[PDB]
């Protein structure tokens, strides 16, 4: 592979460390994402590690609900990578344009997200980053997880690192303890709650607070959200990492059953 | 526009990304920040 052997449509915007660009392999006429990246850039930087492990993770995995990445090629200047075309963009944006989503709309992200984290888990690989600014959405709106950049394969499922975004921070973490893939059930808890009424559970005007509102799972729940809704939620913000509700659990919650509208794209 | 039809048609009729792509040689990981 070369730049030569993709038409570039369009850019689709500034990712982390790069521009991604809408683009089409000439040879098969395939629509793709073609995200650019500055060797010099990464090197001053300091993220050449980092950079080589979001590709190890993401290039070896295969799920309709994670962003496929497809190869990856370099030249003089650039790294590229041929990622899938989420056709519906940025799933914060549409959040943020609805102010909260519905019940079915939801139900439907929370089924393709504990799939997809399913698929990573029993395969070592926790995420640790779940939040809706790390979405994409499909063709037909399906959920895509397109970023990596906390994600980690734990053979050991024992790891110390504090990361991920403040307000999706589980309480293990902000305590200093050791954390396992159950960090995934959490994050996909708050995520559940911020779809549902639009801001974080444990939203507060310092970090301080946050922290204290997280370690105490200061859950207050709107009056507008179902017993089913709540139900999944409180299940997934446990305070002790063991009694979180699986993610084949959250697959088999009968909200999700009742409320999901998933649809598996179609493949060759 | 001719895109928006090729972008439905990708969805309905899905390639063999796995043969197409993934079967292509790839640079080596350790190599990605050296000569091209
Ligand atoms: C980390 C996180 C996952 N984010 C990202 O990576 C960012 C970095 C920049 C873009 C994006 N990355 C991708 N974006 C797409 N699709 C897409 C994006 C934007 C639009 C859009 O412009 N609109 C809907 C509208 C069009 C109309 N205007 C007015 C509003 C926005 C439509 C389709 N496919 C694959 C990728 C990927 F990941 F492969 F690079």
């Amino acid at each position: 592979f070369t730049i030569d052997d993709f038409d570039i449509v369009r850019p689709l915007g500034k990712g982390k460390f790069g521009n991604v660009y809408l683009a089409r392999e000439k040879q098969n006429k395939f629509i793709m994402a073609l995200k650019v990246l500055f060797k010099s850039q990464l090197e001053k930087e300091g993220v050449e590690h980092q950079l080589r492990r979001e590709i190890e993770i993401q290039s070896h995995l295969r799920h309709p609900n994670i962003l496929r990445m497809y190869n990856y090629f370099h030249d003089r200047k650039r790294i590229y990578l041929m990622l899938e075309f989420a056709p519906r963009g940025e799933l914060y944006k549409e959040l943020q344009k609805h102010g909260r989503f519905d019940e079915q709309r939801s139900a439907t992200f929370m089924e393709e997200l504990a799939d997809a984290l399913h698929y990573c888990h029993e395969r070592k690989v926790i995420h640790r980053d779940i939040k809706p600014e790390n979405l994409l959405m499909g063709y037909k709106g399906e959920l895509k997880i397109a970023d990596f950049g906390w994600s980690v394969h734990a053979p050991s499922l024992r790891r110390r690192t504090m990361c991920g975004t403040l307000d999706y921070l589980p309480p293990e973490m902000i305590e200093g303890k050791t954390h396992d893939e159950k960090v995934d059930l959490w994050c996909a808890g708050v995520l559940c709650y911020e779809f549902l009424v639009g801001m974080p559970p444990f939203d507060s005007p310092s970090h301080t607070e946050t922290h204290r509102r997280i370690v105490n799972v200061d859950l207050k729940f709107p009056p507008f959200l179902s017993d089913g809704s709540k139900d999944l939620i409180s299940k997934l913000l446990r305070y002790h990492p063991p009694q979180r509700l699986p993610l084949k659990g959250v697959m088999e919650h009968p909200w999700v059953k009742a409320n999901s509208r998933r649809v598996l794209p179609p493949v060759y | 526009n001719l895109l928006t039809q090729a972008i439905r048609q990708q969805y309905y009729k899905p390639i063999d990304v796995d043969r197409m792509y993934g079967t292509i040689d790839s640079p080596k990981l350790e190599e990605l920040f050296n000569k091209s």
